[PDB]
């Protein structure tokens, strides 16, 4: 013996891969149809019908209940984007780059864009809110360690638009997603904590400009950030890293971007 | 592709050098100068390798392969057979392989991303380059690397692995073995983790982040948030990666004869026998 | 710097509140463990709810003992002078019956016997600790997951030291515990079920093992880039996408030209780190029993130099 064999040296290993593969192979196709719940049905438009094509080994649905008074989400993506965007044709051909009709950043288009979601505060164990103002909960508290409140961020330029009041953090998860910028007007804007650095003797925001920060679209409310406006603020302040820096292009390098 | 939302962020930017001109999406994907530096690098490998198959034998996938130059064929790039081709798709290879690394960069970065996951690639070139490029340097015989051929590749593994007696006793291999192993340990837990809340036992809740978070410290006595393991998601196997690639540049040089009587030192120590 | 997500920028702590009641007997969780700065730098300072019960217990006693057994095996030929335990700590193994009495409990102290017992509570401690992760799952929902995820470890565990031992009808293919020698008995494993990298199956958990590191370094490498507005919070995007999600998921679809999203990000993941073991171990019960010298019969079918 050197491997006990059925019918024409077919032995019962060799049945087992040839199972292994008939229907793992259909793993994949299970989870793939699985992967594409969103995006995938609807990349063709009624201007003109179907002879091109929209992909479909599309999947039947199911529904993600939302707890917390949500309702229910059925993710096979009717998507409808109801939002406008500002670009336009650049060749006939899909694959080229299709221009901002007019400034992106105020607008959102390229990469500083943000999306519609649910407009209401993230979802906490509790019905209770998630981030939440740390002038504003239970003790949490960084202990003798740099936390940024009394000194003044700064962007690009200069360090005339600094005034930080106060950290934003996340309640269950105990961590520091927002740094509050009381921009020289009294006006406090928040910024998404990775994209700052904060040395021991200054906030440094090597993502905008001095000048851009009199953008982030307002809260409009004071504790209760939310998606609409959570997308939103993170989205405006990306937009400084392609679009800050005038110059459109550039090779690059390890240190801060080209620093001046 | 299309991909629905894909429409909006369809916009110009990024390239390195490719400046305006060439970043188009041909379909799906997305040309840029190292797009196009790939597949040229790229393909004239797998023309000189197609070819250089059309002269020693078989045109079968599973048999051929590329074996460097001879052992004390001394290093300067020998013959175009007996082993020069090798020189000619590694050169092209790494060099294809450099070019996707550095596209990724890119295509992350006209999307706001951050340039993050080509460096977690570099550790796989990192990996590649130390037995290919980085031990045969060191002592000259450009042989001492690793043939490109499928059933012939697991062949030098052992060949050399066995050259030192049982590997599993060599150093590196242990630990870095130990956070390959750990890494699925991860996964497989977060892989879990999440498809448990996103899907409840029946008409129930969608369990969210604080049952995983209390889950783990329900059972662990422990649980690092959301952010957390997706941390660990690098450095646990990235680590790995690296560990790994030491295993290797060390044993050729730093310790010639058979493992297993390295650690006979601590064996050994005074007050220890 | 931090420009880079790595290590945490500021250090935010607050008041321990114990957590989730849900159906789960609260009468059993601990109070709170120390917070640590350190873990904290990571991405989670605190001790948290350790919450000893029913089951749970069993299991670490029995792990424990299949532990203390296994030191007083070491211990008790071990020239007993703790001067030397610690030296020969590694080439320390306690065998299992090495002559053949077959799969016979009445096999004594020095020829076997050890295994037996010790591997009685290890086949008791994992099984217990199944146990846990099913009812700490339906305590609030977790569907199973992390349950049936684990099946295929416990797997692989159960071929190498229990099923295929059984089939060979002999316990000293027993994959036996100490350290230096565990790692000993896998080399030889192959060298005479002829050169294993031949075994198909051996090959394939070698691809997805492989492939699990893959998956997760680009998991996570792709989410610390997007960590700048909620991709680090994954269900809440599995009901409410922002570009969290959506820029994640083009650059895929550029690159290599098909991306994934969030539920199924996780459901591809969790296949391709289980698999490493569940078609691994489908290899390890093969061999031997339905086929010695395995490169025969690859050679009968292919598996060419
Ligand atoms: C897979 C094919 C072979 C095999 C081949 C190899 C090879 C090859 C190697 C090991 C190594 C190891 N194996 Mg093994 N091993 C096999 C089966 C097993 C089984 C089992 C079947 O039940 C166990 C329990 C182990 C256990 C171990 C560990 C002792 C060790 C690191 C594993 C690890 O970090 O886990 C994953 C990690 C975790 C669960 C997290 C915690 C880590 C724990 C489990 C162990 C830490 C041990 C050490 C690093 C620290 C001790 C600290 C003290 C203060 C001294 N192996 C099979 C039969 N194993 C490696 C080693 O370096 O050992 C010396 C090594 O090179
Ligand atoms: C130190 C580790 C060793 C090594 C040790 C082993 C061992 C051991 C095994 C393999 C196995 C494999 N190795 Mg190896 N392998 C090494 C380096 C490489 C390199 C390289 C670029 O350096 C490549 C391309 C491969 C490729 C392969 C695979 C074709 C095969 C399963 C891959 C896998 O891990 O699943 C993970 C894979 C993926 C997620 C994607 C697939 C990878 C790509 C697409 C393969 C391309 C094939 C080729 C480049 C096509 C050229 C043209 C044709 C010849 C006509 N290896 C190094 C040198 N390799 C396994 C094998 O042979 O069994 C089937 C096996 O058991
Ligand atoms: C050395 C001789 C052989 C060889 C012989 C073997 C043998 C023999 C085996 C493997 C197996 C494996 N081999 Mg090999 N293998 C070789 C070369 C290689 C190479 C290489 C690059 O050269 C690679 C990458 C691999 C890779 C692999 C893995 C894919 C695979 C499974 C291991 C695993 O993930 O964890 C293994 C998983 C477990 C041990 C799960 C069990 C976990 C338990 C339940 C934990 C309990 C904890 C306990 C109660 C308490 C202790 C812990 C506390 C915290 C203290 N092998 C060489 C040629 N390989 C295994 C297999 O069959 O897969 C195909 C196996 O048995
Ligand atoms: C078999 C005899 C010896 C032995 C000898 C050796 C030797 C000799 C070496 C190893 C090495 C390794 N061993 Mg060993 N090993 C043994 C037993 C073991 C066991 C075990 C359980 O028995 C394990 C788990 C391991 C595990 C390992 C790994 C930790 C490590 C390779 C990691 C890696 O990523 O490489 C890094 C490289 C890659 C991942 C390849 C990446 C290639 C590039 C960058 C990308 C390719 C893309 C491709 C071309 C694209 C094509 C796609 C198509 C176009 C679609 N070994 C014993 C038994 N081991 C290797 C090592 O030290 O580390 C390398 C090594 O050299
Ligand atoms: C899906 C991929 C595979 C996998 C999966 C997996 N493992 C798992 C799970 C899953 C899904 C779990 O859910 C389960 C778990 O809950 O952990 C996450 C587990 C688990 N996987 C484990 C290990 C493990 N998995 C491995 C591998 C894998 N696990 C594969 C990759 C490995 C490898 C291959 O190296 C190991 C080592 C366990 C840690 C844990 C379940 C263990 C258990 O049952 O515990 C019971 C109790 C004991 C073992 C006793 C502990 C001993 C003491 C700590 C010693 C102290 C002694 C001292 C004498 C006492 C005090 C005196 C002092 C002087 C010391
Ligand atoms: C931290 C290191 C870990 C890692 C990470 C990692 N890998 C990566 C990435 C990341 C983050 C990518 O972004 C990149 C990718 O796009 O795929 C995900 C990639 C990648 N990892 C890959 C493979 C891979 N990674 C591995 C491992 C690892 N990758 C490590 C565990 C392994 C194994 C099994 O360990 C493999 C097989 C590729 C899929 C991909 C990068 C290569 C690439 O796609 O290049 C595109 C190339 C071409 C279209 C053709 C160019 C070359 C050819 C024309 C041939 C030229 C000659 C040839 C190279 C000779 C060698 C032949 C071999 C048979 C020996
Ligand atoms: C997003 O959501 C998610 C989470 O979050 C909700 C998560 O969590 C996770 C999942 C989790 C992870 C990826 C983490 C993975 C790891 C584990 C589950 C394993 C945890 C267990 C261990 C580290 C311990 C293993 C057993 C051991 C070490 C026993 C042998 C030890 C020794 C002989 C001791 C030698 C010690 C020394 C030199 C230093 C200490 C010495 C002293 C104090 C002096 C001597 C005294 C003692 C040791 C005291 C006695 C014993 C003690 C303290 C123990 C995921 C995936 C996730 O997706
Ligand atoms: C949350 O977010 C996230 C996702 O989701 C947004 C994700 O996915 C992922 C990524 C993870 C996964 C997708 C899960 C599974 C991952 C793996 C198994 C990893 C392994 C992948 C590789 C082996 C792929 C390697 C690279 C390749 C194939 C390059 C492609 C090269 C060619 C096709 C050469 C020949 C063709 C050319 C040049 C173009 C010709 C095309 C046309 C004329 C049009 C028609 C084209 C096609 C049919 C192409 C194929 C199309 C398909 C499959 C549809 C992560 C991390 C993530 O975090
Ligand atoms: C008390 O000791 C002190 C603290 C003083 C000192 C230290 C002691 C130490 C450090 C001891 C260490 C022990 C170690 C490191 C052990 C390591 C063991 C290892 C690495 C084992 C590896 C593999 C083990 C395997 C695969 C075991 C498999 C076992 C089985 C599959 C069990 C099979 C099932 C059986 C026997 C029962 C079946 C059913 C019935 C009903 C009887
Ligand atoms: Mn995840």
């Amino acid at each position: 013996m050197v491997g006990v064999t059925a019918f024409g040296n077919f032995d019962l290993a060799s049945l087992a891969i040839y199972s292994f593969w008939i229907f793992l192979a259909g793993l994949i196709y299970y989870l793939q149809t699985e992967n594409m719940r969103e995006g995938y049905p609807l990349e063709n438009e009624d201007g003109t019908p179907a002879a091109n094509q929209g992909p479909f080994p599309l999947p039947k649905p199911k529904t993600f209940i939302l707890p917390h008074g949500r309702g229910t989400l059925t993710v096979p993506g009717p998507e409808s984007e109801d939002r406008p965007i500002a670009l336009a044709r650049t060749a006939v051909s899909e694959g080229f780059p299709h221009a901002p009709t007019g400034d992106p950043m105020k607008d959102g288009v390229g990469p500083a864009s943000w999306v519609a979601r649910r407009d209401l505060p993230e979802l906490d164990g509790h019905g209770h809110n998630k981030i939440k103002p740390m002038k504003a909960a239970a003790g949490f508290h960084v202990s003798a360690g740099k936390n940024p409140i009394g000194l003044p961020v700064r962007g690009c330029d200069l360090e005339i638009a600094g005034k930080v009041v106060d950290i934003w953090v996340d309640i269950p998860e105990q961590m520091a997603r927002f740094l509050e910028v009381e921009l020289k007007d009294g006006s406090t804007r928040l910024l998404p904590m990775q994209m700052v650095k904060v040395q021991s003797n200054r906030v440094h925001v090597n993502a905008l400009s001095s000048d851009l920060f009199a953008g982030i679209p307002t809260i409009k409310s004071p504790t209760e950030v939310t998606l609409l406006e959570e997308d939103k603020i993170c989205g405006y302040v990306a937009g400084g890293l392609m679009y800050a820096a005038p110059k459109r292009k550039s090779v690059v390098a390890a240190m801060l971007a080209e620093y001046a | 592709a299309l991909l629905s939302f894909e429409r909006k962020y369809r916009v110009p930017g990024g390239t390195l050098v490719g400046g305006n001109l060439f970043d188009f999406w041909v379909g799906p994907f997305y040309v840029g100068f190292f797009g196009v530096a790939t597949f040229f690098f790229a393909a004239l490998g797998i023309i000189l390798i197609a070819w250089s198959a059309v002269l020693q034998g078989t045109w079968n996938p599973q048999l051929i392969s590329v074996y460097p130059p001879a052992l004390e064929y001394g290093l300067g790039g020998a013959p175009l057979a007996k082993g020069g081709l090798w020189q000619i798709i590694t050169i092209c290879a790494t060099g294809a392989f450099v070019s996707w690394a550095l596209r990724e960069v890119e295509i992350c970065r006209k999307l706001g991303i951050g340039y993050h996951i080509p460096f977690a690639f570099a550790f796989a070139i990192l990996a590649y380059l130390t037995l290919v490029l980085f031990r045969p340097v060191m002592m000259g015989a450009w042989g001492y690397a690793f043939p490109y051929g499928i059933w012939t590749h697991l062949d030098w593994v052992s060949n050399t692995g066995y050259t030192y007696g049982n590997f599993h006793y060599n150093p590196a291999h242990m630990i870095a073995i130990s956070f390959f192993f750990t890494n699925a340990l991860a996964l497989a837990l977060h892989g879990a983790l999440v498809l448990s809340a996103a899907n409840p036992e029946k008409g129930k809740e969608m369990r969210t982040p604080d049952h995983e978070d209390t889950f783990f410290r329900d059972l662990v006595g422990y649980s690092i948030g959301t952010l957390g393991i997706h941390r660990l998601g690098l450095l646990l196997s990235l680590s790995a990666v690296f560990f790994s690639a030491l295993c290797m540049i060390i044993t050729g040089t730093i310790w010639f004869d058979q493992w297993v009587d390295w650690w006979q030192w601590w064996v050994k120590l005074p007050w220890w026998a | 710097a931090e420009y880079q997500n790595i290590f945490s920028q500021v250090q935010v702590r607050g008041p321990a509140d114990l957590g989730m009641t849900e159906d789960v007997n609260l009468a059993n969780r601990s109070g709170v463990g120390p917070f640590s700065t350190l873990l904290g730098w990571f991405g989670n300072a605190q001790l948290g709810p350790i919450y000893l019960g029913s089951l749970g217990v069993l299991s670490l006693f029995s792990g424990l003992m299949w532990f203390f057994t296994i030191g007083i095996w070491f211990w008790y030929q071990a020239g007993w002078n703790p001067a030397v335990f610690l030296r020969d700590l590694f080439f320390f193994s306690l065998e299992p019956p090495a002559p053949e009495y077959g799969l016979s409990f009445a096999a004594p102290l020095k020829e076997g016997g050890l295994w037996l017992i010790a591997s009685f509570f290890m086949f008791v401690a994992v099984w217990s600790w199944w146990g846990r992760t099913y009812l700490r799952a339906q305590a609030m929902g977790m569907g199973k997951h992390t349950a049936w995820a684990f099946l295929s470890a416990i797997w692989l565990w159960m071929v190498l030291g229990f099923i295929r031992p059984i089939l060979m009808g002999s316990w000293s293919e027993a994959v036996p515990y100490g350290i230096f020698s565990h790692l000993d008995w896998t080399n030889n494993f192959s060298l005479v079920h002829g050169n294993l990298f031949y075994n198909p199956f051996h090959g394939l958990s070698i691809a997805f093992l492989y492939g699990s590191a893959l998956l997760f370094a680009m998991h996570g490498a792709t989410i610390l880039a997007v960590s700048r507005f909620g991709g680090e919070r994954e269900l809440e995007q599995i009901a409410d996408r922002g570009t969290a999600a959506e820029r994640a998921a083009l650059f895929w679809r550029w690159t290599m030209g098909f991306n994934a999203t969030m539920e199924g990000i996780h459901r591809w993941a969790i296949w391709m780190a289980v698999l490493v073991t569940l078609t691994g171990g489908i290899g390890i019960l093969l061999s031997g029993t339905v086929v010695d010298n395995w490169y025969v019969w690859g050679q009968n079918h292919g598996m060419a130099p």
